[PDB]
RNA sequence: AACCAGAAAGCCACGGCUAACUACGUGCCAGCAGCCGCGGUAAUACGUAGGUGGCAAGCGUUGUCCGGAUUUAUUGGGCGUAAAGCGAGCGCAGGCGGUUUCUUAAGUCUGAUGUGAAAGCCCCCGGCUCAACCGGGGAGGGUCAUUGGAAACUGGGAGAC
RNA sequence: AGUUGGUGAGGUAACGGCUCACCAAGGCCACGAUGCAUAGCCGACCUGAGAGGGUGAUCGGCCACACUGGGACUGAGACA
């Protein structure tokens, strides 16, 4: 650790694939011309080891290196899970 | 050319003192052309502003293209007024230091003498007509031959030595005295139509 | 309107026309392409020349010529003045400008700018019509 | 549906000012009382009193009229209406009528005027003008 | 193969150079890394204005000045101080 | 308010109109002018009349115009603040300016502003352009113009904590 | 450095907008025009005459882009009759939301640090006998990036009326 | 439909469906995917009060092309 990466929060949508979850980070921007707070979403694909998290967990992830055919972050910590 | 007539037919249509009562009036105020013995209608407010501009153009003979740039830089103060400080900056010309102080007689004596290079200033020969003369700048009249008597023929009939620039005789030294106003230098009238002509030009 | 109705509508604009659409060559070589070519003037060859009558309230015989250009499009044109240096089957160079009382024409030719020559007596307005100044 | 209470409060002040009488009854809450205190210490209001049993307010407003039946508060309008929120940084703070009026800014320390805002280098959300 | 050298910035007949460090692949007036001092060709003696914490700390990084640049920067004895003072070790 | 005709005057004719009334047989036709009147120190007014010749019509307009006089409060020979006046389509924007920057105003509004003693101002017509409603909206806007000592003396507070 | 003002001035319009004229032969034809519009003994729109009127080796014309245009109006527009409330209802998704306690701090503001190449447009000062050329400084190039704080308002969680 | 993931091997200056062999059917989309058409991008330039609108030719930076389309070799470096 002589140089930091970028860590992102978010929750989980779907993880039907092996060793792989799907993380949605989420924020609000402005319209460039008008002014209200539009919201939007992305779908990352982060690598997991051994089926840790499930559907609906807030989890956080880190930028890693190119790990597969574009699934590129590593899971850190199941934070808050419900059923 | 910078002059395209007798300066009599052209200055008839205007008929103004030109400018600070340097008087040449013999038979100016009757009408030019061959509409002259007959009458004419009223004047639009565009025409009055046009005659104001053409008045301040046949006075000096200079250009449009430098009047704009000299007009812009009077907002360098930024706590004060523009066209008044423009009227200040309009007379720090090397031609204006000749005329409004008492270095020689007339503005065309200034400009003809500074059109070929027959003056010196500050240490070497110069030729630039529109030099931004500043405070403490001894302007000479080619001191290598300034003791020809026509120079001292010109110095004696003084235009005026106000508190904006002082004058000395023995060396022809002119130095900016104090920060003037409108009431002293060109008392006091003609400004209004020029700045109106250059607002939406 | 309101705000998020202007978000999901793009708030469009009011695209302008032109006035001289035969000065924008819809190309004819090699493979007969389109414009890149915003022009001040074109040339062409005349195909018939004659006269036509104007609208209300005027009453004369306005003289015209129909000229097909380089860009393979045919537009009628007007010929100015009394006495013309541009006639049947020659090069002719075009201005852009519409004559009002005539219907169905929006170009008139320049004349004095090619093979054509120009003025004879207008010593004050001699910019138009092609002829050098008599220098006395 | 009463989808904004602050605009209701401000239109009640304008409607009471326009037909020129002295009292005003407002079902009220915490931000309304705070901007009432802002206007009171800035004196656009003559006086306020507070009466609450269990519910919204009410705040009774004692308006101000001049000594020859003239009106001292002349207009009043919102800025950040709910749907287009408006935020102003600490060196974009407006100065209305060359400072002749004031402006209500909900800063990160609370609800103050613009002069107190520029004397702390804090922007924030602008609620409304009054002048 | 970095190489500190000149860069011509004239008008039409009156040049004005700036001593600048650039890779040799780059053109005469293209990019560089930094501008280390300058020199009027005209008006001998024209000044070598420097911070001179750059030349001393830049040839020590490893660079090679050209013909004119070395033969005017030898007037401050720059690397001779340095490889004199490589005995500091 | 009961307007004293004791200060000086100054005049400028804004516009004249030749105006008809069709009657049986011929056509009646009348002239009608529009003249603002001021002292260029803070009392300006306007008025209009109509007649069948220009000098009598402008005499009637001046004679009408001497019954309306307006404050036009000043500070530093410039408006205190922003003014937007509205009268039947005359939206007229006015705004204080920098010292010496001139008058930025067209025909039927420069004659109002210059004849009151203002030299640092911006203006823009916005909507109506017929010369009567422009002048009426101009004076309607200047009527809305407030004053420093007024606003400082209205509330129980004083001046110099609001500047 | 010996002698000259000699070698050495140009171009389009004048019915209104449009400041910038008067008069002569031309005769609903020949013609002119950016818009309004002129032509049958008048064209103050063809030629002539002096003028008049404009920038400083130029001057008119064609074509293209921005302004004036609040004539896409966020700043900054509207819908009774002028263009413009669907023939009317039920409702998925979406937009927006009563009062209050605690709490997170996504949005919020702010301190410090890193960068926003060189040349440009600026400003100050020098030289180029004044245009152009170079020099050192600064807002100028972020909705930036990291690190530290506030919980007033809107999101979020636990509750309360 | 090598499309998305896992296992193993090969290969590359190195990670990786980049390529193979096997197993499971995944992935992207109204926050506009896929399809058609136009266009090199930027410092900047013109214009405007400003928000903006238009353009990317002189000079500087990057990318891409060598009659048209493929393919390798030498070489630290080219698919020249």
């Amino acid at each position: 650790e002589r140089n930091q990466r970028k860590v992102y929060q978010g929750r989980v949508v779907s993880d039907k694939m092996d060793k792989t979850i799907t993380v949605v980070v989420e924020t609000k921007k402005n319209h460039p011309i008008y002014g209200k707070r539009m919201k939007y979403s992305k779908k990352y694909k982060a690598h997991d080891e051994n089926n840790t998290a499930k559907v609906g967990d807030i989890v956080k992830i880190m930028e890693t290196r190119p790990l597969s055919a574009t699934k590129r972050f590593r899971l850190l910590e199941v934070v808050e899970e419900a059923v | 050319s910078r002059y395209t007539g007798p300066s009599w037919k052209v200055s008839r249509r205007l008929g103004i003192s030109l400018s600070g009562t340097g008087k040449e009036l013999a038979r100016r105020p009757y009408k030019p052309g061959q509409h002259g013995p007959n009458s004419r209608g009223k004047v639009s407010e565009y025409g009055m502003q046009l005659t104001e501009k053409q008045k301040l153009r046949h006075m000096y003979g200079m250009n449009e293209r430098q009047f704009r740039t000299l007009f812009i830089k009077a907002s360098k103060i930024k706590e004060g007024k523009h066209g008044v400080n423009f009227m200040v900056l309009l007379e720090q010309r090397l031609d204006n230091v000749v005329y409004r102080l008492g270095l020689a007689t007339t503005r065309r004596q200034a400009r003809q003498l500074v059109n070929h290079g027959h003056i010196t200033v500050d240490g070497k020969r110069v030729d630039i007509p529109s030099y931004h003369v500043e405070v403490g700048q001894v302007i000479g009249v080619r001191e290598k031959s300034q003791n020809i008597s026509t120079i001292k023929e010109a110095v004696e009939a003084t235009v005026g030595r106000p508190a904006f620039v002082s004058f000395d005789t023995e060396k022809l030294e002119g130095s900016f005295t104090r920060l003037p106003e409108r009431d002293e230098l060109y008392p006091e009238i003609d400004e209004a139509l020029v700045v109106e002509y250059y607002n939406q030009k | 309107p309101t705000i998020n109705q202007l978000v999901r509508k793009p708030r469009k604009s009011k695209v302008e026309k032109s006035d001289s659409p035969a000065l924008n060559k819809g190309y004819n070589s090699f493979k007969k392409t389109q414009t890149n070519v915003n022009s001040p003037q074109k040339r062409g060859v005349c195909t018939r020349v004659g006269t036509m009558t104007p609208k209300k309230p005027n009453s004369a015989l306005r003289k015209y010529a129909r000229v097909r250009l380089s860009n393979l499009i045919e537009v009628t044109a007007y010929i100015p003045g009394i006495g013309h240096n541009l006639q049947e089957h020659s090069v002719v160079l075009l201005r852009g400008g519409r004559v009002k009382d005539l219907p169905g024409v929006r170009y008139h030719i320049v004349r004095g700018a090619l093979d054509t020559a120009g003025v004879n007596d207008r010593k004050q307005s001699r910019s138009k019509y092609g002829t050098k100044r008599p220098k006395a | 549906v009463m989808t904004d209470p602050i605009a209701d409060f401000l239109t009640r002040i304008r409607n009471a000012n326009m037909v020129k009488h002295e009292t005003l009854e407002v079902p009220a809450s915490k931000i309304k009382r705070d901007i009432a205190e802002i206007l009171k210490r800035e004196g656009f209001i003559r006086d306020v009193e507070y009466i609450e049993d269990d519910k919204q307010g009410v705040i009774r407003v004692f308006l101000k009229y001049g000594k020859n039946e003239e009106r001292v508060i002349t207009n009043l309008k919102r800025i950040s209406k709910p749907g287009l929120r408006a935020y102003v940084k600490a060196d974009e703070v407006p100065k209305v009528l060359n400072g002749l009026g004031i402006a209500i800014i909900s800063t990160s320390e609370g609800v103050i005027t613009d002069k107190e805002a520029r004397a702390k280098n804090i922007g924030g959300e602008v609620i409304a003008y009054v002048w | 193969a970095v190489k500190i050298r000149l860069k011509r910035m004239g008008s039409k007949k009156s040049p004005f150079y700036r001593i600048v460090v650039a890779d040799s692949r780059s053109p005469r007036d293209g990019r560089f890394i930094e501008t280390v001092g300058t020199y009027n060709p005209l008006k001998d003696p024209a000044e070598v204005v420097l911070k001179e914490d750059l030349v001393l700390d830049w040839l020590s990084k490893g660079a090679q000045p050209s013909d004119t640049v070395r033969n005017i920067l030898s007037k401050e004895g720059v690397m001779k101080k340095h490889h004199e003072a490589k005995n500091v070790k | 308010y009961i307007d004293p005709k004791h200060l000086e005057l100054e005049d400028r004719v804004v516009a004249i109109n030749r105006v008809t009334k069709v009657v049986k047989g011929g056509r009646r036709l009348r002239f009608a002018a529009l003249v603002v009147v001021g002292d260029k120190n803070g009392h300006v007014g306007f008025g209009t009349g109509k007649a069948q010749e220009v000098p009598e019509a402008i005499r009637k307009a001046i004679e009408d115009a001497k019954k309306n006089l307006v404050e036009v409060p000043m500070v530093g020979s410039t408006i205190p603040h922003e003014v937007i006046g509205v009268f039947g389509g005359g939206r007229i924007l006015m705004k204080p300016a920098v010292e010496g920057s001139g008058v930025a105003a067209g025909g039927p509004v420069r004659a109002v502003l210059e004849l009151a003693g203002v030299a640092d101002i911006t203006s823009k017509s916005l909507g109506s352009n017929t010369p009567i409603n422009v002048v009426r909206a101009t004076v309607e806007g200047l009527k809305q113009l407030k004053r420093a000592e007024e606003v400082a003396a209205l509330r129980g507070k004083s001046v110099e904590e609001i500047i």
